[PDB]
Protein backbone atom coordinates (compact mmCIF):
# COMPACT_ATOMS: atom_id res chain seq x y z
CA UNK A 1 0.00 0.00 0.00
CA UNK A 2 1.06 3.80 -0.50
CA UNK A 3 3.15 5.26 2.56
CA UNK A 4 3.96 9.37 2.39
CA UNK A 5 7.32 9.81 4.72
CA UNK A 6 7.10 13.40 5.78
CA UNK A 7 10.70 15.06 7.32
CA UNK A 8 11.53 18.59 8.15
CA UNK A 9 9.81 21.67 8.91
CA UNK A 10 10.01 22.87 12.78
CA UNK A 11 10.12 26.78 13.52
CA UNK A 12 12.73 29.03 11.37
CA UNK A 13 12.83 33.15 11.88
CA UNK A 14 11.06 35.68 9.30
CA UNK A 15 13.17 35.38 6.00
CA UNK A 16 14.60 32.05 6.77
CA UNK A 17 14.17 29.39 4.78
CA UNK A 18 13.40 25.28 5.00
CA UNK A 19 13.19 22.00 3.15
CA UNK A 20 10.25 19.84 3.66
CA UNK A 21 11.34 16.09 1.98
CA UNK A 22 8.50 13.85 0.93
CA UNK A 23 9.49 9.94 0.45
CA UNK A 24 7.07 7.81 -1.53
CA UNK A 25 6.41 3.78 -0.91
CA UNK A 26 4.40 1.59 -2.78
CA UNK A 27 4.73 3.69 -5.54
CA UNK A 28 7.26 4.20 -8.18
CA UNK A 29 7.70 8.14 -8.71
CA UNK A 30 8.30 9.36 -12.63
CA UNK A 31 4.29 9.05 -13.46
CA UNK A 32 2.02 10.42 -11.11
CA UNK A 33 1.58 13.61 -10.00
CA UNK A 34 2.91 14.90 -6.44
CA UNK A 35 2.27 17.96 -4.44
CA UNK A 36 1.86 19.81 -1.41
CA UNK A 37 -1.14 21.56 0.22
CA UNK A 38 -1.01 23.74 3.68
CA UNK A 39 -3.52 24.89 6.26
CA UNK A 40 -2.83 28.09 7.85
CA UNK A 41 -4.73 29.01 11.07
CA UNK A 42 -8.46 30.11 10.32
CA UNK A 43 -7.66 29.20 6.43
CA UNK A 44 -8.89 26.23 3.96
CA UNK A 45 -6.70 24.00 3.08
CA UNK A 46 -5.34 25.07 -0.16
CA UNK A 47 -2.78 24.15 -2.88
CA UNK A 48 1.08 25.48 -2.23
CA UNK A 49 3.04 23.56 -5.26
CA UNK A 50 2.94 20.40 -7.57
CA UNK A 51 5.46 18.36 -9.86
CA UNK A 52 4.48 15.96 -12.60
CA UNK A 53 7.14 13.28 -12.38
CA UNK A 54 6.26 12.37 -15.93
CA UNK A 55 7.72 15.33 -17.53
CA UNK A 56 8.84 17.76 -14.70
CA UNK A 57 6.45 20.30 -15.24
CA UNK A 58 5.78 22.48 -11.90
CA UNK A 59 2.93 24.61 -10.69
CA UNK A 60 2.35 26.85 -8.09
CA UNK A 61 -0.20 29.48 -6.66
CA UNK A 62 -0.15 33.19 -6.32
CA UNK A 63 1.53 33.45 -2.78
CA UNK A 64 4.32 30.45 -3.53
CA UNK A 65 5.98 31.30 -6.85
CA UNK A 66 9.41 32.85 -6.36
CA UNK A 67 10.37 31.95 -2.84
CA UNK A 68 9.18 27.96 -3.07
CA UNK A 69 10.85 25.83 -5.82
CA UNK A 70 9.34 22.23 -6.05
CA UNK A 71 11.47 19.43 -7.16
CA UNK A 72 11.76 16.22 -7.69
CA UNK A 73 14.21 12.95 -7.56
CA UNK A 74 12.52 9.90 -9.53
CA UNK A 75 15.23 7.37 -8.76
CA UNK A 76 15.45 8.77 -5.30
CA UNK A 77 11.29 8.69 -4.72
CA UNK A 78 11.72 11.63 -2.90
CA UNK A 79 10.26 15.19 -3.59
CA UNK A 80 11.76 18.78 -2.45
CA UNK A 81 9.99 21.78 -1.31
CA UNK A 82 12.53 24.13 -0.59
CA UNK A 83 11.02 27.35 1.61
CA UNK A 84 13.13 30.72 1.39
CA UNK A 85 11.93 34.04 2.14
CA UNK A 86 9.41 32.77 4.60
CA UNK A 87 6.49 35.18 6.09
CA UNK A 88 4.40 34.40 9.71
CA UNK A 89 1.36 33.91 7.10
CA UNK A 90 3.79 30.70 5.70
CA UNK A 91 2.76 29.53 9.40
CA UNK A 92 1.06 26.23 8.52
CA UNK A 93 0.41 22.34 8.32
CA UNK A 94 2.49 21.53 5.23
CA UNK A 95 0.99 18.10 3.88
CA UNK A 96 2.53 15.93 1.04
CA UNK A 97 -0.15 14.66 -1.34
CA UNK A 98 -0.12 12.20 -4.62
CA UNK A 99 -2.09 11.80 -7.07
CA UNK A 100 -3.23 8.61 -9.07
CA UNK A 101 -2.91 10.53 -12.42
CA UNK A 102 -0.16 12.13 -14.00
CA UNK A 103 -2.20 16.08 -14.07
CA UNK A 104 -1.70 18.32 -11.04
CA UNK A 105 -4.64 20.10 -11.79
CA UNK A 106 -6.31 16.61 -10.59
CA UNK A 107 -7.35 15.49 -7.25
CA UNK A 108 -5.02 14.57 -4.80
CA UNK A 109 -5.47 10.88 -3.14
CA UNK A 110 -2.74 10.11 -0.82
CA UNK A 111 -2.12 12.42 2.02
CA UNK A 112 0.88 12.63 4.61
CA UNK A 113 0.62 12.89 8.48
CA UNK A 114 1.66 16.68 7.65
CA UNK A 115 4.53 18.71 9.60
CA UNK A 116 4.06 22.08 11.33
CA UNK A 117 5.97 24.69 9.74
CA UNK A 118 6.11 27.99 12.34
CA UNK A 119 7.54 31.29 11.31
CA UNK A 120 8.31 33.86 13.92
CA UNK A 121 7.88 37.56 12.66
CA UNK B 1 31.91 -0.32 -55.11
CA UNK B 2 32.49 -1.15 -51.51
CA UNK B 3 30.42 0.37 -48.60
CA UNK B 4 31.45 1.33 -44.94
CA UNK B 5 28.86 0.31 -43.01
CA UNK B 6 26.89 3.57 -41.30
CA UNK B 7 28.32 3.04 -37.53
CA UNK B 8 28.91 6.49 -36.87
CA UNK B 9 25.13 7.23 -37.60
CA UNK B 10 24.49 4.57 -34.35
CA UNK B 11 27.09 5.54 -32.13
CA UNK B 12 27.29 9.13 -32.42
CA UNK B 13 23.53 9.49 -33.11
CA UNK B 14 22.40 12.60 -32.02
CA UNK B 15 19.10 11.40 -30.24
CA UNK B 16 18.58 7.96 -28.77
CA UNK B 17 15.53 5.95 -27.90
CA UNK B 18 13.57 5.16 -24.91
CA UNK B 19 14.32 1.70 -24.37
CA UNK B 20 10.42 0.79 -24.55
CA UNK B 21 10.41 2.21 -27.94
CA UNK B 22 14.09 0.61 -28.25
CA UNK B 23 15.72 1.72 -31.84
CA UNK B 24 16.76 -0.94 -34.78
CA UNK B 25 18.97 0.16 -37.60
CA UNK B 26 19.68 -2.83 -40.14
CA UNK B 27 23.24 -2.91 -41.20
CA UNK B 28 24.00 -4.65 -44.78
CA UNK B 29 26.54 -5.16 -47.51
CA UNK B 30 29.21 -2.85 -45.92
CA UNK B 31 32.58 -3.33 -44.51
CA UNK B 32 33.20 -2.12 -40.80
CA UNK B 33 36.36 -2.49 -38.75
CA UNK B 34 34.68 -3.79 -35.32
CA UNK B 35 39.03 -3.72 -34.27
CA UNK B 36 38.36 0.19 -34.30
CA UNK B 37 35.05 -0.33 -31.83
CA UNK B 38 36.61 -2.66 -29.39
CA UNK B 39 39.66 -1.09 -28.89
CA UNK B 40 37.78 2.33 -28.48
CA UNK B 41 38.69 3.95 -24.90
CA UNK B 42 34.99 5.08 -25.03
CA UNK B 43 32.97 2.63 -23.88
CA UNK B 44 32.46 1.33 -20.27
CA UNK B 45 31.12 -2.17 -21.48
CA UNK B 46 31.98 -4.17 -24.47
CA UNK B 47 30.94 -7.65 -24.21
CA UNK B 48 30.23 -10.19 -26.74
CA UNK B 49 28.29 -13.19 -26.77
CA UNK B 50 28.62 -16.29 -29.25
CA UNK B 51 31.70 -14.69 -31.30
CA UNK B 52 35.08 -13.61 -29.96
CA UNK B 53 35.49 -9.85 -30.52
CA UNK B 54 39.03 -9.91 -31.39
CA UNK B 55 37.70 -12.32 -34.29
CA UNK B 56 35.09 -9.94 -35.43
CA UNK B 57 36.93 -8.71 -38.71
CA UNK B 58 37.89 -12.20 -40.17
CA UNK B 59 33.92 -13.30 -40.20
CA UNK B 60 31.05 -12.28 -42.52
CA UNK B 61 27.24 -12.30 -41.19
CA UNK B 62 24.37 -11.96 -42.89
CA UNK B 63 23.16 -8.86 -41.44
CA UNK B 64 24.37 -7.18 -38.36
CA UNK B 65 21.03 -5.42 -35.98
CA UNK B 66 22.31 -2.16 -34.12
CA UNK B 67 19.45 -1.76 -31.59
CA UNK B 68 20.05 1.59 -29.61
CA UNK B 69 18.48 3.59 -26.38
CA UNK B 70 19.19 4.81 -22.86
CA UNK B 71 19.20 2.92 -19.39
CA UNK B 72 20.46 3.47 -15.85
CA UNK B 73 23.56 2.29 -14.65
CA UNK B 74 22.68 -0.07 -12.81
CA UNK B 75 20.78 -1.71 -15.49
CA UNK B 76 23.31 -2.14 -18.21
CA UNK B 77 23.82 -5.50 -16.41
CA UNK B 78 20.48 -6.40 -17.72
CA UNK B 79 21.29 -6.38 -21.16
CA UNK B 80 22.79 -9.67 -21.15
CA UNK B 81 21.11 -13.35 -21.90
CA UNK B 82 19.51 -14.95 -18.89
CA UNK B 83 19.28 -11.35 -17.46
CA UNK B 84 16.03 -10.33 -15.31
CA UNK B 85 15.09 -7.13 -13.92
CA UNK B 86 12.41 -4.61 -15.21
CA UNK B 87 14.42 -3.53 -17.99
CA UNK B 88 15.22 -7.46 -19.57
CA UNK B 89 11.27 -8.63 -18.86
CA UNK B 90 9.56 -5.88 -20.25
CA UNK B 91 11.66 -3.19 -22.00
CA UNK B 92 14.45 -5.01 -24.23
CA UNK B 93 14.97 -8.99 -24.20
CA UNK B 94 18.29 -10.65 -24.99
CA UNK B 95 17.86 -14.58 -26.42
CA UNK B 96 20.06 -17.37 -24.40
CA UNK B 97 21.41 -18.46 -27.86
CA UNK B 98 22.04 -14.68 -28.66
CA UNK B 99 25.54 -13.79 -30.86
CA UNK B 100 26.24 -11.02 -30.69
CA UNK B 101 28.10 -7.66 -28.91
CA UNK B 102 26.53 -5.16 -25.83
CA UNK B 103 28.14 -1.81 -25.78
CA UNK B 104 27.43 1.15 -23.38
CA UNK B 105 28.64 4.33 -21.96
CA UNK B 106 28.04 6.86 -19.51
CA UNK B 107 25.74 9.44 -21.25
CA UNK B 108 25.79 11.77 -18.18
CA UNK B 109 27.26 15.07 -19.88
CA UNK B 110 24.00 14.97 -22.77
CA UNK B 111 21.15 12.77 -20.78
CA UNK B 112 20.50 14.76 -17.69
CA UNK B 113 20.96 18.19 -17.23
CA UNK B 114 20.07 20.51 -14.11
CA UNK B 115 16.27 20.70 -13.37
CA UNK B 116 16.09 17.02 -14.81
CA UNK B 117 15.79 15.06 -18.18
CA UNK B 118 12.66 13.67 -18.12
CA UNK B 119 12.08 12.84 -21.95
CA UNK B 120 13.61 9.04 -21.17
CA UNK B 121 10.65 6.02 -20.10
CA UNK B 122 10.52 3.04 -19.63
CA UNK B 123 7.73 0.14 -18.97
CA UNK B 124 7.70 -0.68 -15.53
CA UNK B 125 4.49 -2.94 -15.52
CA UNK B 126 3.28 -5.73 -18.29
CA UNK B 127 0.91 -8.75 -17.75
CA UNK B 128 4.58 -11.10 -19.39
CA UNK B 129 7.68 -11.12 -20.08
CA UNK B 130 9.23 -9.67 -23.84
CA UNK B 131 9.90 -12.64 -25.87
CA UNK B 132 13.60 -11.96 -27.03
CA UNK B 133 13.76 -8.52 -29.27
CA UNK B 134 10.04 -7.92 -28.80
CA UNK B 135 8.79 -4.50 -29.05
CA UNK B 136 6.07 -2.93 -26.99
CA UNK B 137 4.92 0.61 -27.29
CA UNK B 138 1.62 -0.03 -25.97
CA UNK B 139 0.25 1.90 -23.45
CA UNK B 140 -3.08 0.33 -22.18
CA UNK B 141 -3.90 1.07 -18.32
CA UNK B 142 -2.28 -1.97 -16.47
CA UNK B 143 -4.73 -3.63 -13.56
CA UNK B 144 -2.47 -3.96 -10.69
CA UNK B 145 -5.24 -4.40 -7.97
CA UNK B 146 -9.15 -6.16 -8.28
CA UNK B 147 -11.14 -3.66 -9.41
CA UNK B 148 -11.16 -3.80 -13.58
CA UNK B 149 -9.44 -0.63 -14.86
CA UNK B 150 -11.73 0.24 -17.82
CA UNK B 151 -8.90 1.75 -19.54
CA UNK B 152 -9.15 4.69 -16.44
CA UNK B 153 -5.62 5.20 -14.85
CA UNK B 154 -6.22 5.48 -11.05
CA UNK B 155 -5.76 3.89 -8.19
CA UNK B 156 -4.14 0.65 -8.54
CA UNK B 157 -4.63 1.03 -12.86
CA UNK B 158 -1.33 2.32 -13.97
CA UNK B 159 -0.42 3.97 -17.05
CA UNK B 160 2.52 1.25 -17.88
CA UNK B 161 5.55 3.96 -18.24
CA UNK B 162 7.26 6.12 -16.10
CA UNK B 163 10.06 8.52 -16.62
CA UNK B 164 13.56 8.15 -15.67
CA UNK B 165 13.76 12.07 -14.35
CA UNK B 166 17.47 11.70 -14.83
CA UNK B 167 19.51 14.07 -12.12
CA UNK B 168 23.07 14.79 -12.62
CA UNK B 169 24.49 15.06 -9.05
CA UNK B 170 22.87 10.96 -8.74
CA UNK B 171 25.53 8.68 -8.29
CA UNK B 172 26.79 6.54 -11.81
CA UNK B 173 23.96 3.47 -10.84
CA UNK B 174 21.33 6.25 -11.40
CA UNK B 175 23.00 8.21 -14.63
CA UNK B 176 21.99 7.80 -17.67
CA UNK B 177 23.95 5.02 -19.94
CA UNK B 178 23.41 4.88 -23.98
CA UNK B 179 23.64 1.52 -25.09
CA UNK B 180 24.04 0.02 -28.56
CA UNK B 181 23.41 -4.22 -28.94
CA UNK B 182 24.73 -5.73 -32.38
CA UNK B 183 23.01 -8.76 -33.44
CA UNK B 184 25.25 -10.69 -35.80
CA UNK B 185 22.96 -12.93 -38.40
CA UNK B 186 23.94 -16.00 -39.12
CA UNK B 187 21.26 -17.30 -41.16
CA UNK B 188 22.14 -20.10 -44.20
CA UNK B 189 23.11 -17.54 -46.69
CA UNK B 190 25.52 -15.16 -48.81
CA UNK B 191 27.00 -13.11 -45.87
CA UNK B 192 27.00 -9.75 -46.77
CA UNK B 193 28.28 -7.19 -43.27
CA UNK B 194 32.32 -8.01 -43.58
CA UNK B 195 35.50 -6.94 -41.64
CA UNK B 196 38.28 -5.22 -43.95
C1 LIG C 1 31.95 8.92 -33.21
O1 LIG C 1 32.50 10.25 -33.21
C2 LIG C 1 33.79 10.35 -32.61
C3 LIG C 1 34.16 11.81 -32.40
O2 LIG C 1 33.87 12.53 -33.61
C4 LIG C 1 34.73 9.62 -33.55
O3 LIG C 1 36.06 9.64 -33.04
C5 LIG C 1 34.30 8.17 -33.72
O4 LIG C 1 35.03 7.61 -34.81
C6 LIG C 1 32.82 8.00 -34.03
N1 LIG C 1 32.41 6.63 -33.73
C7 LIG C 1 32.04 5.81 -34.70
C8 LIG C 1 31.73 4.41 -34.28
O5 LIG C 1 31.98 6.17 -35.87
Amino acid sequence: QVQLVESGGGSVQAGGSLTLSCVASGVTLGRHAIGWFRQAPGKERERVSCIRTFDGITSYVESTKGRFTISSNNAMNTVYLQMNSLKPEDTAVYFCALGVTAACSDNPYFWGQGTQVTVSS
Amino acid sequence: ITNLCPFGEVFNATRFASVYAWNRKRISNCVADYSVLYNSASFSTFKCYGVSPTKLNDLCFTNVYADSFVIRGDEVRQIAPGQTGKIADYNYKLPDDFTGCVIAWNSNNLDSKVGGNYNYLYRLFRKSNLKPFERDISTEIYQAGSTPCNGVEGFNCYFPLQSYGFQPTNGVGYQPYRVVVLSFELLHAPATVCGP
